[PDB]
């Protein structure tokens, strides 16, 4: 249900060139700092595109996050506002009411003696986001149900006799204080959220901190510069449903230039590493890149930024670890 | 399910496909097997070997000789160890997933289980039991309890798994190709360390499979050049007819070769060609179906190639050797130069089906050919 | 039951050897073996002399490389026996007075040994007590992949001492990369996965209606010892014991070895349907015994 | 064609259509 006027309206927002700057402030007003992380929350929610091939096998086109660090950083304001924003999402906190189901469940009426097959909220979320809270707290089962989700994307159900399987296609992004080994290598960008001590950053959190209490009677004051949360909704639906991107052969052999270098250097740093996986992550952040600015090809300058982002949140925690 | 129905212009499509490929028809069904990973000639015409199986021989006092061949894969991760296991489960009939793990409480093997809700004990069956006649994808092989690896023994030795406790005293059929698929525990896989000390488990284990290969990521810059060449242009493919830019909905006559795309297959001077898979699946149902029978020759050159082999390997093994040669050997042997007796579509085993059967055992365990 | 021209095609002469290679004729090789397993099937003589219960239940055990045909021996003895239960490491209730066939039985817990402990004393399961006159056969392989003629019996098969000293007759089975040896097996192989059959001997192998029957009639005569044969069982023994106390590395010739000799030679006179046992049942058990021993040697 | 399929001892056992 979009009227003509909201599509002009989301023709001409995607026209303007600085609508990646944009869409990172958008998200998240309240929360000071972390551009970076937002810009790869932006690249999650747009997502990236879903491809298939002659043989049957389908690529899938989703972009996975992970926020390891200290406590008191506010994950779970940010993650709450990510999952009140996405199409569709499902909010599930570690161990907590067993993390909601996050699996398909085939309980029995005791009185009606019927069997009911419940899907998880895995289910429930697909072709959405999945927002997880305390990752390292979660069950086993559920543990076991994440490891399938996230390699096959199809949850199934054996028991009582009953055996079919489902399917959920979401990205995942998950929060822990720290560190199971297997799922945090199927992660894309892991992002080791640190703290800093510079006296102008910490003045200014406490003032804004200290403002937001102040004002807490001034709620209803306004922020500029942003986009309203519907507005949001809207856009990233409308450009899910509308532009599925491809690269370019210049940004094919850029990227495949950089990734030659890269394991080349690599190797010679052992000697004293970046894997094809890697490679198809890069890819699928330069393709959401592309479908954000609703265009059928993504230049060289989405190559270029996704290897920053990738360069600023996977290759560091490699190398801080 | 689906019927595979056949008609008589499929017969002839079939025996035209033969008679054009009397030779080389091995190839050209390795090859086309899975066109998406690069490389891994020998794990493809394994998993072909395996797709089509061997003979089981019943004698007279009632023994019985398994047909069925098994394959594990270990080696580093990224290498698309998975994605073979994916289109076998898409390419064969009665292909059953695991994890590896298990299918909750039951497990890989059969077992018994109560409700709790009335206390009625059921006999619930793993996948194994429910993959009968079929293949298991398993997936994962180093997590599994220590009950399913004793089971699993004598599931993969008799084929006939054996339950008698509470009472219930069954035999079930799990007679079922096992290919499976593990990581190294240190990380990276540790070339000087034995098979059973990288992948964490025992020895007797790797001993029940037919073929152990070990696939190492090499870090040539050739091989990176080509992989990350062949990665871009299927991640750059565009199925024909569809509008530039446009998104999928993500909704809520046999033909002998494919049409061919520069992207996908790659412009080789157009000298390559891909079997559809439709044709493939109605082969191997055919090929399948035949039953040869051995020759004297094939019995001799096998028997003298088994002594060389034996010998071969009582000298040297100075470098890490992935399994010793045990008579078991002779077995896989047998059964490789059937399957390959029955893709070549002839009812007698030759000389040239032993020929392959020894590269490719020769490969599996010396690592080298020849 | 049986008829007597059956009684006359098997009251041949040397119709021990025959019954003895007529036990699984697929596997080449292993007649030793095949011949102890022909003693446990059909057993020895249970006896009360002044009240004193004497169990006659012979139990076999299998030792040596892995692949070497363990499991097709322990199948075939599990269909050929009249009673029997297969199962793993990890039931003998059900298998009393059968077979009870227990392969990999290094990887058992020794929560459940002290049972058989228990059983491979006295036959019973006190818990109330079960019978469990059960002949055992196992089957073991070494844990350090290979066997080592270095190391002793319980440090390449880790498992108490005295559990494998009860087992009657202790079998070693190593794997030799000859030449020869390899290529008569591999036509051997060749030639039964083509004629879906063994390759023809010099005797006919028998069918296993007729074995089974044949079986259940040696079952029925019960021999004893006579005395006079004895004094050569004390001298027989006494040499035993002298080469025992030569070399003390191997297994001591205990009283459980005497008991076991006793044994085997009243199966033996129990085959060729004698109610007394003679000079060639103890040469028999000694050369069984002796094969043992030098298979246990390396 | 089917003559091929029988030649093979495989007709009795193929679905025709
Ligand atoms: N810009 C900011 N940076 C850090 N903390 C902030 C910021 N703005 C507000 N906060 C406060 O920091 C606290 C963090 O809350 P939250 O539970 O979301 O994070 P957390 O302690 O990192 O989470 P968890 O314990 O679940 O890992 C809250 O009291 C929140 O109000
Ligand atoms: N020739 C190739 N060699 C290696 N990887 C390839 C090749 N062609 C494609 N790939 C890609 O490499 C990736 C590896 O896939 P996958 O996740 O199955 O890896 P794996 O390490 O074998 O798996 P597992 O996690 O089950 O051990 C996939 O994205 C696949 O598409
Ligand atoms: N006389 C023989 N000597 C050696 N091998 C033989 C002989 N006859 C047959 N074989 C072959 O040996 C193999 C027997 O394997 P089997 O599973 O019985 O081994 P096993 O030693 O009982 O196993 P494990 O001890 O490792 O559990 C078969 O391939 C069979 O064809």
């Amino acid at each position: 249900a979009i009227t003509p006027q909201e599509e002009e309206e989301f023709r001409r927002l995607a026209a303007k060139p600085d609508i990646y700057e944009t869409v990172a402030k958008s998200i998240a007003p309240s929360i000071y700092g972390s551009s970076d992380i937002k810009k790869a929350i932006a690249c999650l929610l747009f997502g990236g595109s879903r491809k298939r091939l002659p043989d049957g096998l389908t690529r899938r086109g989703d972009v996975n996050l992970l926020m390891l660090g200290d406590p008191g950083t506010a994950k779970s304001q940010l993650l709450k506002f990510v999952e009140r924003c996405s199409p569709i999402g499902v909010y599930t906190s570690g161990k907590g009411s067993s993390a909601a189901g996050l699996t398909a469940s085939v309980m029995r009426d005791p009185v009606s003696r019927n069997f009911i097959m419940e899907g998880g909220a895995m289910v429930l979320a697909d072709g959405g986001v999945v927002c997880i809270d305390e990752f390292d707290k979660m069950r086993e089962d559920d543990r076991v149900a994440i490891h399938e989700a996230m390699e096959q994307q199809t949850i199934s159900i054996a028991k009582a006799g009953i055996t079919t399987t489902l399917n959920s296609r979401c990205s995942v992004l998950a929060a822990a204080n720290s560190v199971m080994p297997t799922i945090l290598s199927r992660f894309d960008m892991i992002f080791i959220v640190k703290d800093e001590h510079n006296e102008q950053r910490d003045m200014t959190l406490a003032k804004h901190v200290m403002n937001v209490h102040l004002s807490a009677r001034t709620q209803s004051s306004s922020v500029e510069g942003e986009v309203d949360l519907n507005t949001l909704k809207k856009y990233i639906a409308y450009c899910r449903a509308k532009c599925g991107p491809r690269l370019s052969a210049e940004a094919a052999e850029k990227l495949k230039n950089r990734y030659i270098l890269m394991r080349s250097g690599a190797r010679e740093h052992e000697r004293e590493p970046i894997t094809v996986r890697q490679l198809e992550a890069i890819v699928r952040i330069s393709e959401s890149l592309g479908k954000m600015k609703l265009q059928p090809f993504a230049t060289e300058t989405d190559v270029e930024e996704a290897l920053r982002l990738f360069q600023v949140s996977t290759l560091d925690a490699a190398m801080s670890g | 399910e689906i019927a595979p129905t056949f008609s008589a212009d499929d017969v002839a499509k079939i025996k035209k496909f033969c008679k054009a490929h009397s030779k080389d028809i091995f190839e050209h069904l390795s090859k086309s097997l899975a066109p998406s990973i690069h490389g891994h000639e020998y794990i493809k015409k394994a998993i072909l070997c395996m797709l089509l199986g061997g003979n089981e021989k019943v004698l007279e006092n009632g023994t019985r000789i398994r047909g069925d061949i098994n394959v594990l894969l270990i080696g580093d991760p990224s290498v698309a160890k998975s994605q073979l296991l994916r289109y076998v489960l898409h390419t064969a009939p009665r292909a059953i997933p695991t994890t590896g793990r298990g299918s909750s409480g039951v497990g890989l093997t059969a077992a018994v289980t109560t409700d709790q809700e009335t206390g009625e004990r059921r006999l619930e069956a793993g996948a194994m039991v429910l993959a009968d006649r079929g293949v298991v994808c398993i997936d994962e092989f180093d997590k599994m309890s220590d009950m399913d690896r004793t089971a699993i023994h004598e599931v993969m030795e008799q084929g006939r798994v054996t339950i008698a406790k509470a009472g219930i005293q069954a035999r079930l059929n799990a007679r079922c190709s096992v290919l499976a698929a593990a990581n190294p525990v240190y990380g990276r896989y540790d070339q000087y360390r034995t098979p059973m000390e990288n992948i964490g488990l025992q020895d007797s284990l790797l001993s029940r499979f037919d073929l152990l290969f070990i696939v190492l990521d090499k870090m040539d810059a050739d091989n990176d050049q080509e992989i990350a060449d062949h990665v871009l242009r299927m991640h750059r493919y565009r199925t024909p007819g569809e509008q530039d830019g446009y998104a999928l909905p993500l909704g809520c006559e046999l033909q002998i070769y494919e049409k061919h795309d520069n992207l996908l297959h790659g412009p080789r001077k157009n000298k390559s060609k891909i079997v559809s898979m439709q044709f493939i699946r109605k082969y191997i149902h055919v090929a399948k179906l035949i039953k040869p029978v051995l020759t004297s020759e094939a019995a001799d050159y096998i028997s003298q190639e088994y002594a060389k082999i034996r010998n071969h390997d009582q000298i040297n093994n100075d470098s890490a050797r992935t399994m010793p040669v045990t008579a078991r050997a002779l077995e896989t042997m047998i059964r490789l130069s059937t399957a390959h007796a029955k893709v070549r579509m002839s009812k007698t085993i030759e000389r040239q089906d032993a020929e392959t059967a020894l590269e490719l055992v020769q490969f599996a365990y010396f690592k080298k050919v020849l | 039951e049986l008829s007597e021209e059956e009684l006359r095609q098997i009251t041949e002469e040397d119709f021990y050897e025959k019954l003895a290679a007529s036990i699984a004729p697929e596997i080449y090789g292993h007649e030793d073996v095949k011949k102890a397993l022909l003693l446990l099937l059909v057993g020895g003589v249970d006896h009360s002399p002044r009240g004193m219960k004497i169990r006659g239940n012979i139990n076999v055990c299998l030792m040596g490389d892995p692949g070497v045909a363990k499991s097709q021996l322990l199948s075939y003895i599990d269909r050929l026996a009249p009673r029997s239960q297969y199962t793993t490491g990890r039931a003998l209730v059900l298998a009393d007075q059968g077979v009870c066939c227990i392969d990999e039985f290094d990887k058992m817990m020794d929560s459940d040994r002290t049972a058989i402990h228990e059983v491979m004393e006295q036959q019973t399961i006190s818990i109330t007590t079960l019978n469990a006159r059960c002949s055992i056969l196992a089957a073991a392989n070494p844990a350090y992949g290979r066997y080592n003629p270095k190391k002793t019996v319980e440090q390449n098969i880790q498992l108490p001492a005295a559990l494998l000293s009860r087992f009657d007759l202790l079998w070693l089975i190593q794997d030799k990369p000859d030449r020869d040896n390899d290529l008569r097996l591999a036509q051997h192989i060749t030639y039964v996965h083509q004629h879906s059959k063994q390759p023809p001997s010099q005797f006919q192998p028998m069918d296993m209606k007729l074995m089974r029957r044949y079986i259940t009639m040696c079952k029925s005569k019960q021999p004893a010892i006579p005395e006079s044969l004895a004094d050569y069982l004390t001298a027989a023994y006494v040499e035993m014991r002298k080469e025992a106390r030569t070399n003390k590395d191997m297994t001591f010739t205990s009283a459980r070895t005497l008991l076991s000799i006793l044994r085997l030679s009243t199966a033996l006179a129990r085959l060729r349907l004698e109610d007394v046992v003679e000079k060639e049942d103890v040469n028999e058990a000694m050369r069984l015994t002796e094969m043992s021993k030098d298979s246990l040697q390396g | 064609s089917f003559s091929w399929l029988e030649e093979m001892g495989v007709e009795d056992k193929i679905k025709k259509p």
